[PDB]
């Protein structure tokens, strides 16, 4: 089971990366309650270059 | 495959409004005590917030400042740090989906197994159901031991104090107590007070490899944790017991060491300045257990009506108590034994004088005591512990004469045989726990003199061949006996009918 | 008027007050809100008053408004108390409505002057033979009852609680000083199934209470046979356990702060015991008495709490483990139990020779019982066998059906007199029996129906 | 012990009587005028000497001030010197405003916020902060860069909260819990 | 046995969740650090008003 | 920031710093100038913290700046700290110049989970009769020497260390804590001869050093072992006296405002305990085996400090003064002694009923010795006078000559198999070995000696 | 250090002086000792009156208050 | 006192020849210590008597009983103990007082125990008469040295 949880895990870790930058903005515009997606665009283009 | 998409949605349906806070700023840190300043509307028990998710109590609302005890970890607190009011008391889940869990002081999963899923939580500081509201103590809360369930019988909301020095048996007898309920129907809870964590770990290995584990909750304030969380960790375990007896249901609580319990009551009272008495305990250590143990009791059936609102009907719910004391040299004046040897319904005191002689369950029946008494027993056990206790009383006036006992006098010479046989009886091995017929045969067998013939020394092989015969020729006999500990003519006749046919071939 | 908390420590709570309006010393507070009293212990000055929650302080916060009452802790008294049980604060702790209270008494006062005291020592009896022979009970004493449990301690102060309101026309108080709550259940079933509760008013501070209650249930029990005796009757109070009342005072010192003494007592320990045992006492117009029940530290005399409590003590009433098996149910030791009554200056010389005829007989025939077991019945002369006998007859004679016991005894009870029992003990004494067999002196009550059960 | 215990005795007693004589006013600038002075280096220094009597060290004191203190203020420097307590008159200062503003039905208010600042603003809330501690607002705005997007208005005990940085707080513990 | 692979792949996921979630809260910091402006500082702070 | 030297009391000392540069508990900060390290212990308030220092103050005076190191103290760990001896700061106290390290941890750590605890029972052999017989010892588990002043806790532990650690394949950590200096310079200079010690780190704080020094060696040794654990070695920690942490937290106690508790111990007694052994485990990365020495106050088992650390150790060996009066060593008590691997599940039958047949005959000797002081040896039964022989010979039979003592003793060392420890005690139980004079058992390895002894 | 028995709220030298000697005022009460402000003529050992007829001793004379 | 007695000590050659400047080589220095503590009634359980047994490499324990028994040295053998042993004696009296402690702490223990007893074996009689002798030899007069 060790060994196999390691084969599925490799997969999720770059699948997470893909939808990080939605959790982002529908978490700002909660805050702030009201539309970010003017501000969004190249937040979500350039922060996965630490992730 | 994947799980975090579908959790985010929910947190974004948290309120993100703005909520009036009362707060403070810490002023001092010492010891695992943090002093604040400001706090006005505070409440003496309240929850204190501080940052980084780590929570206290408030305990000294002087006039300038508050006294706070952290419920964790206080090395990463600091002067200058804001501290919050949360509008709570101290609250833990309670539950069936706490048995065959262990937890912390706070009710938080500590065996690694995945999170519990509590339907309610409940205060650990309550008042015991009042005087008008209790039902007398007449049901049986069986052990397995024959010295402890023949001559000092617990039942169903009694409070047992198990006391004695170190080393000798305590935790034996507690545990096997809690391995014999797997079947009976009464759930249990076993609280561990400044033990090390590997210990904690062998019990609840043994635990699950006799099967108590699954109706078992073990609630754990190990030696390295706060004072605070050990202080706590008794209130805790028995607001987890109360939740079946107040549904009419039957539970059993075992506080490991009320000893470390007081030890770390006085540590966060001589830090917070309070006045000492002896042995330096605070003036209310009295009140500390007396509080904890007479919530431990039996309730009648309007008050399980009146709680359950009509929806558990003609049951009365119990928590019985089975707390730990540890004795140095035997000294049973000291200042905390004498509290709760005054609390308690019955003692049972445990020697090292006889577990050193091999007397391996080390019960000295000569002191201990049972209030309750014949009413914590089945009709079968009330009515063959009878003799058994004449004929140890025998055996404690009349042992030096076991050197001369040629010269002793026939009759008396009689008396001293069955008093040596009774007590090589009451020998027992661990996690061995005996049910009510095959305790019966044990004490029926010794009793009615049917060991007059067999060696001291071989009363043990005795009895363990005895009960393996009865288990495959009397089989139907044992699973009626089980029953309710019944007693009659038939089954007098049926038990002495095997036991003769048993030295006719055995 | 009215005042606020300003510190919350534990069970000992400060409430500052106006310079007019500070409250007195032992005056009850009410906090706004919350079912909680504080009795006030120490006025710190500058407004402010130390006191002493009688509940849970948990939930409390400083700024809560305080209003005076005017006066102590004041407690319903008179018939009404009769069959009901009650807390510290006299509230009824049993669900059977409001009591139906005429008047209330603060639970704190003065002792009764040197003018009021009765003038002689007068017997209370009790209608118990084994009792009103060698513990004889003076009417204003304090009797201390020593022994284990499961010996009759409980049904003996039902048969007191039935005589002196049947045979004397009194009353009698119960003081559950640190009571269990399982036992106190017990004991209220138990007088009612003995229909003995009517005539006995219940005050129980339990365990699981604060301090500051268990100390003051003693005094809220007192106040109401204070009532009684000054309507002009003979009372009975009986408090649960003394020692735990020295406890609580112990415990009161200690959340106070104040400078502990020998064996870690409380300063003001004969104070304490002085303030209350003083107030039970024969006056000119009623008599309290009380049977208290004494424990002994460690197994030690000399420990600063059985000390001071012996200093009171006009009997000691011992109960045997022993004797109970022989099949005496009164259970009394004639040989370990003492009264100060027992003199002939107060009892006259025939009450006192026919009690110590009894226990020197008893004596000898203890010593004799050593005798036959070590070396044998033959060995005893013919006076030493005919005082075995006597003995013997004796032993039984003191044993009696009470009105309570039937449900054990399966026979009527009897309530024996003073004249009956000392005619009958000197006649045995005298061998003016000598005839009849010991089984006919067992469980009769007076002395001719010995002489009945024997003709059988 | 605090030194609030300390100067309650003493601060109760300066507001008392002024209240009793209308100089609630006089004692404010009579009480921070003596606070101020013993915070200095060179008084400092001076008032920690054994060689001066209580009466020389309250005398210097009432010198420098001057006409600052009334009679009365001059009496209480006695009073205060006499008991030795002068290492307390900055918290003797503090705490009469306290029952002073208690008395007046006011409240000093200290708003953050992020990076804006206008005249309506700060009385847009002072009529709510108001209604809601039934005080009159003498509200101290000022400037925490350190804020996203908000303010945060402290009033006693109270800590209302409506910044961003607070929102973040309570998302990061959801998210991580 | 059987047991401990199932918690091992659920605790596993779960501090992978937490991960996640550190990483959106950066995210929206980010985004709201380049999106507050007069018109949504007076929103806030009027919103605030009647709270 | 920098701090100001305020308040300097015997060992501990007051720095203040800005009100935003307070730094944080268990934080280290440097005096200026002299070269001093204190411990922030408690934050008082107003920028000020109270601090314990690592050296002497007799140069220390107020005003002096303190730097701030925004950390705790940080020692060296790893293999450059094999084959060195170090002092409380992790500073070399040997002539060998610096150590190579790759890294510094923090000697204040958390304890491993409940869920990283690992359970074993390994039968780890010493070679000792007393101990091999009664507390049977496990590989990663925890072993306490108790014990008074001069019955053998050092000795003990120097024969287990030659009997283990020179065959132990792992490392070694050797903490002398309190231990006098004489005793760490004949064990230095015997593991250097040894050739030993090359896989034994040394750490020592004598009794010369100040209270801080003595408080927080423990912690300092300890970090070193568990950097080893941590990389999935098995590794032994050997600790002179656990004890002189304790008493470094009495001597500093009362200096850090706190009120003192039972029997003049530091209030936080059982947690300070806590904190440290709870540390010192075998989890599930790597294995730690412990013999740590307890000092027992005045030989009484009862006091706070000896009575609090039973709970934390696998198997307890007593050493006995009265056994040690008799010139009997090992002075282990076999009655007092225990073990968790005293379990026929874990060893087998064969040893434990030896074991219990051997505590059966001492239990029962232990009653006849008064008996036969007055009256005589000939007024006892047959059975008693036969025990009483085989008793004696038992008693004797435990004593071992250890190589470690043949300064002491002028005899050679021996070392006895389990099976040999076994097989002589059955005989003698047995009555095999009844033909031999009782002075043949003293200090002869194995049984078959007694028999050779016999004939001298 | 800590606050003594004369600091008090209403002990006010508004007017710094010292008139009647044989009069004070009661400042606390606790288990049967009382602390008295004012007697500057008291002797050591003599009988103070209280109202309601009762009568104290003088044992501790400080310089801000009298122990009875 | 553990400031105190940690002073008396035995330095290496290397210690004297770097603090003489080398004005001293091929020398070790030393300081030995005697210190002296009473105590009340025999009770060693006192917080000071406590303290000084447990610094020290050994002790020398004076009885009361053996002062009044004739035994004017009055040193308990079976009490006093040395923690250097046979390293702090000379070749002769190290091989001839072999375990003569052990010895001495078993006979008086032999003596109390055979005091009521019949007739015993060859072995214990000799031990017990052994025992005797040495007792009576160990006593000295002050002032009266032996080489
Ligand atoms: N029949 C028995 N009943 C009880 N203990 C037994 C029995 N037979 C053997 N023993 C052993 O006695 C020892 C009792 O240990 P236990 O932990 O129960 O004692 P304790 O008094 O609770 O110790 P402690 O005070 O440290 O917690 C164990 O080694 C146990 O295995
Ligand atoms: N006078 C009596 N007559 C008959 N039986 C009695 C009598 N007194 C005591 N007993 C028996 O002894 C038992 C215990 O007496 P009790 O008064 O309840 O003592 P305790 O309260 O200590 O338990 C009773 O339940 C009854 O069986
Ligand atoms: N097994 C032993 N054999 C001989 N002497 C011993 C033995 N154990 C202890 N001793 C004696 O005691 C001292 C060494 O014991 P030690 O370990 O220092 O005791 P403790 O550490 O308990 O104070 C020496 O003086 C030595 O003569
Ligand atoms: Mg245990
Ligand atoms: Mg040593």
């Amino acid at each position: 089971a060790q060994a196999e949880i390691e084969q599925e895990l490799n997969s999720v870790k770059d699948a997470l990366r893909a939808q990080v930058g939605a959790l982002a903005v529908t978490g700002a515009e909660k805050i702030l309650g009201a539309s970010i997606d003017a501000n969004a665009h190249e937040q979500l283009v350039s922060k996965l270059a630490a992730e | 495959s994947e799980i975090s998409e579908i959790i985010k949605g929910r947190i974004e349906k948290l309120d993100v409004a703005s909520q009036a806070r009362n707060e403070g700023t810490i002023v001092s840190v010492s010891d695992g005590i943090v002093r604040i300043y400001g706090l006005a509307d505070v409440m003496y028990g309240e929850m204190i917030e501080f940052p980084g998710g780590v929570y206290g109590m408030a305990l000294n609302l002087e006039q300038d400042s508050v006294g706070a005890v952290v419920l964790g970890e206080y090395q990463g607190l600091a002067e200058g740090m804001n501290a919050k009011c949360t509008g709570r008391i101290l609250e833990v889940p309670v539950g069936p989906e706490l048995l065959g869990r262990v937890v912390d002081a706070l009710g938080n999963p500590i065996d690694g197994k995945g999170p519990i899923d509590a339907k309610a939580t409940d205060a650990v500081e309550k008042v015991a159901p009042g005087v008008i509201w209790r039902k007398s103590v007449d049901q049986p809360v069986q052990t397995g031991y024959k010295s402890v369930d023949a001559m000092i019988p617990v039942g169903r909301g009694q409070r047992e104090l198990i006391i004695g020095d170190r080393q000798i048996g305590k935790t034996a007898l507690a545990v096997d107590a809690i391995i014999n309920q797997k079947d009976s129907g009464i759930k249990c809870v076993y609280v561990a007070i400044g033990q090390k964590q590997s210990t904690i770990a062998n019990v609840v290995r043994k635990l699950e490899e006799n099967g108590a584990l699954a109706n078992t909750i073990v609630v754990a304030a190990s030696a390295s944790e706060s004072a605070a969380l050990q202080y706590l960790a008794p209130y805790s375990g028995c607001t987890m017991g109360e939740y079946f007896r107040d549904r009419g249901e039957d539970a059993l609580i075992v506080y490991d060491d009320l000893s470390k319990q007081a030890v770390a009551y006085r540590q966060i009272s001589l830090l917070l300045r309070r006045p000492p008495g002896r042995e330096a305990y605070p003036g209310d250590v009295f009140y500390l257990h007396s509080r904890l143990l007479e919530r431990a009791s039996r309730v009648s059936e309007e008050y399980v009506e009146k709680f359950t609102n009509g929806a558990v009907t003609g049951k009365t719910g119990s928590l019985t108590a089975l707390p730990i004391i540890e004795t140095q040299a035997g000294d049973v004046s000291a200042f905390v034994p004498t509290n709760v040897i005054s609390i308690t319904d019955g003692q049972i005191f445990l020697e090292s004088a006889m577990f050193n002689s091999g007397i391996r369950p080390a019960v000295n029946a000569g002191i201990s005591v049972s209030r309750v008494g014949g009413a914590a027993q089945t009709k079968i056990i009330k009515k063959l512990s009878g003799g058994i206790r004449t004929a140890l009383a025998q055996y404690r006036e009349l042992a030096a004469f076991a050197q001369f006992a040629s010269d002793l006098d026939e009759a008396t010479r009689k008396q001293l045989e069955h008093g040596q046989r009774v007590t090589e009886l009451m020998k027992q091995k661990q996690y061995a726990p005996m049910s009510i017929a095959e305790m019966s045969l044990s004490l029926y067998a010794a009793e009615r003199g049917f060991l007059q013939d067999v060696e001291i020394a071989k009363v043990g092989s005795f009895e363990q061949a005895l009960i393996s015969y009865f288990q495959r020729e009397h089989a139907a006999l044992l699973a009626k006996i089980n029953e309710k500990g019944d007693f009659n003519d038939e089954i007098d006749a049926g038990i002495k009918a095997g036991i003769e046919k048993f030295k006719a071939t055995q | 008027s009215s005042g606020r908390i300003v510190q919350i420590i534990g069970a000992v709570i400060d409430v500052e007050f106006p310079r007019d309006a500070v409250p007195s010393i032992y005056e009850a507070l009410k906090v706004q809100g919350v079912e909680t009293t504080l009795e006030v212990q120490q006025q710190l000055g500058d407004g402010v008053v130390r006191s002493i929650a009688m509940g849970s302080t948990e939930g409390l916060k400083r700024g809560l408004n305080v209003d005076s009452t005017g006066a102590a802790i004041s407690v319903p008294v008179g018939k009404a108390t009769l069959g009901r049980i009650m807390d510290v604060l006299g509230n009824p702790i049993d669900e059977a409505g409001p009591i139906g209270e005429e008047e209330r008494w603060g639970i704190h006062r003065e002792a009764p002057s040197y003018a009021d005291q009765a003038g002689g020592n007068e017997l209370l009896e009790t209608g118990i033979k084994v009792i009103d022979l060698v513990c004889p009970f003076a009417k204003g004493g304090k009797v201390g009852l020593f022994g284990g449990a499961g010996v009759g301690k409980t049904v003996n102060m039902m048969e007191l609680i039935r005589n002196i309101a049947i045979e004397h026309s009194g009353y009698s108080v119960f003081a559950g000083v640190g009571e269990r709550t399982r036992e106190g259940n017990d004991f209220y079933h138990e007088m009612k199934d003995s229909n003995v509760l009517d005539k006995v008013a219940l005050v129980y501070g339990q365990m699981n209470e604060p301090p500051g209650n268990r100390l003051r249930v003693a005094l809220t029990g007192l106040t109401m046979a204070e009532k009684f005796r000054d309507e002009g009757r003979d009372v009975l109070l009986f408090i649960d356990n003394i020692y735990r009342y020295t406890l609580a005072g112990t415990e009161v010192s200690a959340l106070l702060g104040r400078m502990p003494s020998a064996v870690g007592y409380q300063p003001t320990l004969a104070e304490e015991m002085g303030v209350l045992q003083e107030r039970i006492t024969s006056t000119k117009k009623g008599s309290i008495t009380s049977i208290q029940a004494v424990y002994v530290p460690a197994d030690d005399l000399t420990d600063p709490s059985p000390a001071t409590t012996f200093a009171h003590l006009d009997a000691t009433v011992v109960l045997s483990r022993d004797i109970a098996s022989l099949g005496i149910y009164p259970a009394v030791d004639p040989l370990d139990s003492t009264s100060r009554q027992l003199d002939p200056l107060v009892i006259g010389q025939d009450h006192y020779d026919t009690a110590r005829g009894v226990q020197y007989v008893l004596q000898r025939y203890k010593e004799l019982k050593d005798i036959i077991a070590i070396l044998g019945m033959d060995e005893l002369s013919e006076a030493d066998k005919l005082l075995v006998a006597r003995a013997r007859k004796i032993q039984r004679f003191l044993s009696q059906p009470f009105f309570v016991a039937e449900v054990f005894t399966g026979s009527p009870g009897k309530y024996v007199s003073l004249k009956d029992t000392i005619a009958g003990f000197k006649g045995i004494l005298n061998g003016d029996y000598d005839h009849l067999p010991e089984q006919a002196f067992y469980m009769v009550g007076g002395i001719e129906e010995a002489v009945e059960k024997a003709k059988k | 012990a605090e030194l609030t215990t300390l100067a309650r005795p003493y601060a109760k007693a300066a507001f008392e009587y002024a209240q009793a004589h209308q100089q609630l006013a006089d004692w404010s600038a009579a009480l921070g005028v003596l606070a101020a002075v013993s915070q200095d280096d060179t008084v400092r220094q001076l008032l920690k000497e054994p060689q001066l009597t209580s009466s020389a060290k309250a005398q210097s004191l009432i010198d420098v001030c001057g006409d600052k203190l009334n009679a009365p203020a001059q009496n209480f420097v006695r009073t205060v010197a006499e008991n030795k307590r002068l290492e307390l008159l900055p918290t003797i200062a503090e705490m009469y405003e306290q029952l002073k503003a208690e008395q007046e039905k006011s409240v000093e208010v200290e708003v953050t916020s992020a990076f804006t600042l206008s005249k309506e603003q700060q009385d847009k809330l002072a009529k709510a902060l108001s209604a809601r501690l039934s005080r009159e607002v003498r509200l101290h705005a000022s400037e925490d860069a350190s804020l996203i997007g908000g303010v945060i208005i402290r009033a006693g005990d109270l800590v209302i909260d409506g910044s961003v940085r607070g929102k973040l707080a309570k998302l990061a513990e959801a998210l991580k819990s």
